[PDB]
């Protein structure tokens, strides 16, 4: 629900990113953080099939290989070669 | 005049100067899960997998604009930390935050360390961010994932595992006493790469795929087979099965950032924008396989390498090396069939500053504020000669200059490796760029440096071919090189490499004059009340036996930190080798040993570093002369001053780091005589035999003293002598020194740069002082030199500038770099940071932004004498 | 007349008779929790701690009666698993068995491999007790300890992370063809160590106080130091850490033994026997930290220090060695002094065959039974020749035989180091014991072993001195010694003790007859259907031509498999080095190196094995004669001959291993003929030059095939030649050969024994043939001679076996041991083995309790000409 | 309970022991494996305070550590420098 959270946001700190496609700079946190109608889910261990169980931090299971290990929701997974959209 | 940027550079440095530096957890996580996932498996394939998986599963980001593209992470100026190495800067924060008690004290090095505030430093956390290392903004959420990642290293970080067998050499609690103190700066496995040079060659050369046929051959020859060799002869074949792994990383990582190209492209109304993104997307898809076959392609496959390396350990100065002459190939092919212009070649090089200007190094403050001010010490040196021993310079080089005069940007650094050879114009060129005040080109003789090299490597069997391919690891690390083939449009041409592993590490910065404090103050530390080194409870009766006892304390810190740091590094090497650095560092893949088993070539680069060498010279000059020479005070007066700091009021109190105020105490005329005896008294760096006799003598004693001390590699110490930030933070241990040099204040910048004005004979006198010894003894001598702008103006001014640089290296000065500005500039930046955001000054072998130098060094270069003509 | 035992031994072999072989987990359990929880420290250490865990956790068990204490586990016949070296022999059987599912079927080479189902032995499951890879008896309420002790080593023990690197090697596919064939017995990493000489210096020197201190004092000089040595130089360091660490460990585990003595002696009502459980509290609790200051102590340190290796490897043949020689200062000094006299130390030395005897080693069918029979070779060698090159023989060692003559145990078997210097009165005390048929002691040729000594160790320096340090690893494993200088007694006395890692890795057994078998079927194996070589399609059209393809197939075998091996070895050195063992293995200490990195002074260890020799010979002297000089058969009648059985019935079927019976069928007559020609060729062993001219050439052949090949130490192969038990499961998978030897029956025995009556002209014409080369060019060579007890009567009988020995010796004959027995009676034993229970024969280089050996090697045995005169 | 659950008894092979009082043979289970009045008990983990919540099959958990780690009930415990009986 925030640009933080789509596909189309480009990363550039621990504040702030870009949306692809206004090319405008976007807060993370806040005041003008939530997504817009062009929002397209980010591929996140958050939002994968083989992550479950989170805590309240967001640290969880991944079963994504035969024996299971811990993940994080928020991190990136557009780069995870396991990686199954739910 | 200075053409204007491109529009792409433009835009991105707009977006540049609002960046925070981020320090976030997946490369982390994906290291940290990899490696365990692995628990069992051969330690190089298992270190390669695991540096493949934190590559290659990270998120790529591509930014609007960008032609050139890769991140060390998902951010811009990002890092992640490395808790494997190193984690106790930050664990006890995390953990702190956590249990939502206050976060603990800092140890002693980082607590006298500054990071600038502003720029894009996070030095405090504000919002939803944390300040790790009083530095980088780590989101909130990620701290669970920092402690999480970090917990499974406790007891067997490189850190705390070398600790474990440090705490067996009878050195321990000495070293630990240097550490705390201060008198070494911080531990070898902060920064277990770096100072070295980076070598493109075996990705240019073969692309990946054609390496990963490469591994696959030497794996059929030689896996199961030891050869004659009972020690390393088995091992070949899990180096090969290794650097097959890293390799598939890189390519995936490749194959990440085409895929990300592509995505980007299918949602770009702008036209324009998607056809960068379909080249992105095209040159990341190639290199991720292919050999490169054009120029863009070339320059992009070196950034993929350098993210890589720089991404393996925490580490500064992974030097670019000559990339004017490992491209030449490339660029002048693209010249010769239309495939770019000039024009465009200066737009890929202007984009490419802003790539390496990015590069952060996530450590400890100690180190990062401490001694790196941020900087990361890419550097791009240019010049020297070339394998057949003619001038190397190349046209892309000139091209190189330009777009550092365009793009005006910290990083990379660029150093010319001056030669006679050398062309006029490319002199010239390089000239007016340094005229400009930026800080680069920096000057370093290439004869010196290769002299130092055919010494040094010597007993390596370094020839004159390698010792021309030698140029510059981090700032002033002169590091090992050579050529090799590359094929490339039907001819081939020998591009420079470096051939060695880290060329400054080992024993690190040792505050030489607080060392000699403690000689005056019989081993007690007076500024934290803690004895540091055994009492000697000599009577210095003489020069001579202070002097003596100066050697004593030097060579028992020399041996208790070489024996630690060497633990540190012999663990790190064994259980955490290099994977990306040991492909591509000659000879590794040619003997199929990495690194940590001596595969580099040349492996005698282990060091000693000194810091406030002239600090150190001229207190010596003013005990000499006031106390022994013309008995004009006593030993204990002396002391006494120092320790009173003269009656004047500290830097603890006043937060002025340079002798720039002197808030005049009362107590002050107590001492005001004594003290003027100590301004007064020789000073080095005016041509005056009584001071250089003593610099002198210190050098041949330094360098006998390094030499007789063993790296890890089982090799010879040599000196590394420059200052980085360093001498902030030893200025600030440090209480008022002999040389009138207050408490608290820096220390000397570099290495044979005058003292903050005490240099009152003119450069030259500097010149000649600086060379009364042969620099190619040591690795290195570092000079600064500060002109009024005035003092260079127009072309003859240019020319002016040159001339001074080739007098001192005709006199075979190692370096010198210059600032050119107004100090009264650098002073209203100083109390309005906010108003000079693109501010930049050359502080030591780097160049930086103004916002974010901490205030001890902005006060040590605001106060450097200033050169009107 | 030999008198009786005394009565401790004879309590103690009461008890003996009645026990099972017994696997257990504490040591395994206590492995693998110090393991893991000390994950990520350096290796050497971690293994270090492991190690010293594993034996300082066990529970201790001591019997009454017992004078000499320790054993591997509680349990006096046991053993456990090493899940980390290996475990697929079981861990499939475990798992099945807490799954309630049927058990897997076995690999072929434990399959075809008989564990003999008598004495100790628990071939089968029964009541709560389960039988482990055949032999071992496991409580039922331990299977979920082995279960979940194992499954952390998935993917990562030495057998399965060497079997991933070596499915990289170009001969992977090939190599498993070899393996599932049994045409290669098995794998180096079932016993990493053994086929060696422990040397119990360090602690007999030193004692573990003493040894602690060296490694402080180590600790102190070289930790993070490298010297001048890159490779090796900071691993001194971990090495002396590791050392320490282990020995820490072999002192506690001697404390708990003495905990235990204190204990038992606490309730104990029997006078004698209390203050019998006292003085083993006292020896134990002085040899956990003193030098040994009496016989008993020294005697019960060299035992921890022997089950201190044997409990960290699965190994068998690790040679006590020269005890009587190095126990000898301890010794004299005990009978001069009034601490013991004669009888006394008989008694201990009686009590120390039991020690001996009870020796376990843990691993698959294929090694426990067809290789090893059960028996752990802890060769005794006695005699040879000392440090100053006279007789070595010492009165301690008269005693060692005279104690395994009063109490009569397969272990230690005795060795006789022959040498002309030796005097007359030992040689006949020594062949006095052989003549008793209990197979030992063994006789050896000293200046053959100290030829070959010098001939294979040479190229590392190997001298006149060291070389005659030498005794058997294992059987016949010639294995290098030195001696070195202990202090005792007011005196130095130089003492022996191995100095190389395992002389019996490597190549293991290749079944030769088997390969030839191959040959001649084109690399097809008739016997399962499978394509083990790819098919040569030579017509086999000359002797030459089917030589050459023999050797063809030869050399292939011992490539894919070389290389294999080396690759479990370099991973077992690497991730599982000794500690124990590199503690006492000389120059380990010396150097700061553990025998994985060649800290062993001798490292030139690793061979080839072959098997069947004889068999191999003969046929092929039988078709060479029948087929090719004469013509008088085809080559396609002969293979069509052996693929048949002659028309007999097949062991398959008959389970008669021997040529002892031949059940005829339709198609005996066809073959009757070929046949005959088979069975009357010219056979090795009778001074026949038509088949000693194919021996002799063999030699020569094989020392040059081997010698192409490097081991994982970078040295040279070279051939190791004896059967071990392995005629029995190789002839088991080989068919009908040309000489006549039926299917499924056992090889020829030994590596210069005559084939199964083949001997047709007498014991000299065997030494004639044996000896048409020269025994040196390889590390041995093994002969059985079985002779009727009538043969050798009365002390004339002893001298007449003497100068039988020593004729053979004399021509350089390596090696011969003797059965002396009715083989009327092993026919009787076989038949009713309750009858028999302390019936022992010799097999090869073992003697093992006949209800204890598999019906293939009996019926083998059985067969062996017997000699009557 | 039985011999074999006895500090007296001496270990021997998988199916018995002995009796360190009587030096005579004892089974391990079946008939004659009861304990005697002279009975004391073996330190093993299954009697040890830092052992604990053993499953079916005598598998538990050894706090005698910081990180508690998995022990076995039948595991000798005479030599464990932690362990304490219940
Ligand atoms: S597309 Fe919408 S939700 Fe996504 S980054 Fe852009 S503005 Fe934010
Ligand atoms: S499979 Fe990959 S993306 Fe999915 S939860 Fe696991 S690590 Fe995250
Ligand atoms: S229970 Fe009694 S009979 Fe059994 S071992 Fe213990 S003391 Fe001996
Ligand atoms: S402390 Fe020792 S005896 Fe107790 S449960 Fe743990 S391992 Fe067993």
């Amino acid at each position: 629900m925030r640009h933080y959270d789509c596909k189309n946001y480009i990363n550039l700190d621990c504040e702030k990113g870009l949306c692809a496609l206004t090319k405008g700079m976007v807060p993370i946190d806040g005041e003008g953080s939530e997504a817009c109608p062009n929002f397209k889910p980010a591929e996140k261990c958050g939002n994968c099939k083989n992550f479950c169980n989170p805590d309240k931090y967001g640290l969880g299971t991944c079963t994504g290989l035969e024996k299971e290990n811990w993940a994080y929701a928020t991190c990136g997974a557009s780069a995870c070669p396991s990686y199954k959209a739910e | 005049d200075i053409p204007e940027a491109k529009e792409s550079t433009q835009k991105l440095m707009d977006i540049y100067y609002t960046l925070k530096v981020t320090a976030d957890m997946e490369a982390a996580y994906w290291y940290n899960r990899t490696w365990w996932e692995n628990d069992g498996e051969v330690i190089e394939v298992r270190r390669a997998k695991a540096v493949a998986a934190s590559l290659s599963h990270m998120t790529p980001t591509i930014l609007p604009y960008e032609k050139l593209v890769m991140n060390k992470t998902k951010n811009v100026r990002g890092a992640f930390p490395f808790p494997w190495v190193c984690a106790s800067f930050f664990n006890a924060q995390a953990e702190a935050l956590m249990n939502e008690v206050d976060a603990p004290a800092e140890n002693e090095a980082d607590s006298v360390s500054v990071v600038g505030a502003g720029g894009g430093n996070v030095t405090e956390s504000y919002g939803n961010v944390i300040s790790i290392a009083k530095k980088f903004g780590m989101r909130k959420e990620e701290i669970p994932v920092l402690v999480k990642t970090s917990k499974p290293w406790e007891g067997i970080s490189v850190e705390e595992l070398s600790n474990k067998y440090s705490k067996m050499t009878p050195g321990y609690d000495q070293f630990k006493n240097i550490m705390e103190s201060v008198i070494c700066m911080f531990d070898s496995f902060a920064i277990p790469q770096g100072r070295e040079v980076i070598n493109y060659y075996m990705p240019l050369q073969y692309g990946f795929d054609g390496i990963i046929k490469l591994c696959d051959e030497k794996i059929a020859e030689v896996m199961g087979e030891a050869g004659d060799d009972g020690d390393f002869g088995m091992s070949r074949g899990y180096y090969y099965a290794a650097m097959k792994e890293i390799t598939k990383g890189l390519s995936a990582w490749c194959e990440n950032y085409s895929k990300r190209a592509k995505y980007l492209a299918s949602i770009e109304t702008d036209s324009e924008i998607k056809a960068n993104y379909e080249k992105i997307e095209e040159v990341m898809g190639n290199i991720a396989h292919k050999k490169p076959a054009n120029f863009w392609e070339a320059i992009q496959m070196t950034l993929c390498c350098h993210f890589g390396v720089v991404n393996e350990d925490p580490q500064s100065g992974l030097s670019i090396g000559r990339l004017g002459q490992v491209l030449q190939p490339f660029y002048e092919k693209d010249v010769e069939d239309g495939i770019m212009t000039d024009e465009e070649v200066i737009e890929l090089l202007e984009l490419y500053r802003i790539k390496i200007t990015c590069i952060e190094c996530f450590a400890s403050a100690g180190v990062s504020g401490g001694v790196l001010s941020g900087n990361t010490f890419n550097n791009l040196s240019l010049g020297g000669q070339n394998y057949d021993g003619l001038s190397a310079v190349t046209p892309l080089e000139y091209l190189i200059v330009e777009a550092g005069m365009r793009n005006q940007t910290p990083q990379p650094t660029l150093s010319v490796l001056y030669d006679e050879k050398t062309p006029e114009d490319f002199l010239m060129k390089a000239a007016s760029c340094t005229k400009l005040g930026l800080g680069y080109p920096a000057w370093m003789n290439n004869q010196t440096g290769m002299n130092f090299m055919m010494r040094n490597y010597g007993p390596e069997g370094m020839d004159l071919h390698d010792a021309r391919a030698w140029c510059l690891g981090g700032c002033l690390e002169s590091a090992p090189g050579c050529f090799l083939p590359l094929e490339y449009n039907g001819k081939v041409t020998m591009i420079p490499g470096g051939a060695s592993p880290t060329c400054g590490t080992g024993v690190h910065f040792i505050g030489m004059p607080k060392v000699l404090e403690l000689v005056l103050t019989n081993g007690l530390d007076k500024r934290t009340g803690k004895q540091v080194y055994p009492p000697h409870n000599k009577k210095l009766d003489s020069y001579e036996t202070m002097v003596n006892q100066w050697k004593e304390y030097m060579e028992l810190t020399t041996d208790v930190v070489n024996r630690c740091n060497n633990i540190q590094m012999d663990i790190w090497r064994k259980y955490n080798m290099p994977a990306v650095n040991s492909l591509l560092k000659p000879d590794c893949f040619k003997k199929g040993k990495h690194i940590g088993t001596m595969g580099a070539r040349y492996n005698s680069c282990i060091n000693f570093e000194s810091c406030g060498t002239i600090t150190f010279v001229n207190s010596l000059s003013s005990i000499k002369k006031n106390v022994f020479d013309d008995s004009k005070f006593t030993i204990e007066e002396m002391t006494d001053a120092m320790l009173n700091n003269f009656g004047f009021k500290t830097a603890y109190e006043t937060e002025v780091f340079s002798p720039d105020f002197r808030e005049s105490t009362d107590k002050s005329t107590k001492y005001e005589k004594i003290f003027a005896a100590c301004v007064n008294a020789p000073k080095y760096g005016n041509a005056d035999k009584y001071a250089d006799e003593i610099f002198k003598a210190y050098h041949y004693y330094i360098y006998d003293m390094t030499h007789k001390f063993r790296s890890y590699y089982g090799k010879p110490l040599y000196l590394c002598q420059i200052s980085v930030s360093t001498h902030g933070p030893q200025g600030f241990v440090t209480l008022a020194t002999a040389d009138g040099r207050l408490a608290g204040t820096t220390y000397s910048d570099g290495s044979v740069s005058a003292a903050a004005g005490t240099d009152k004979n003119g450069i030259y006198a500097i010149f000649e002082s600086a060379t009364v010894y042969d620099h190619s003894m040591h690795q290195n001598a570092q000079m600064n030199l500060k002109l009024h702008p005035t003092a260079v103006k127009g072309i003859n001014g240019t020319r002016k500038l040159l001339d001074l640089v080739r007098a001192y290296m005709r006199k075979g000065g190692f370096h010198v770099q210059f600032n050119v500005v107004d100090s009264k500039t650098l002073r209203d930046a100083q109390l309005t940071p906010e108003k000079y955001r693109e501010l930049m000054v050359r502080v030591a072998g780097f160049t930086q932004y103004w916002c974010e130098i901490g205030k001890p060094i902005q006060d040590e270069v605001i106060y450097r004498t200033e050169y009107d003509k």
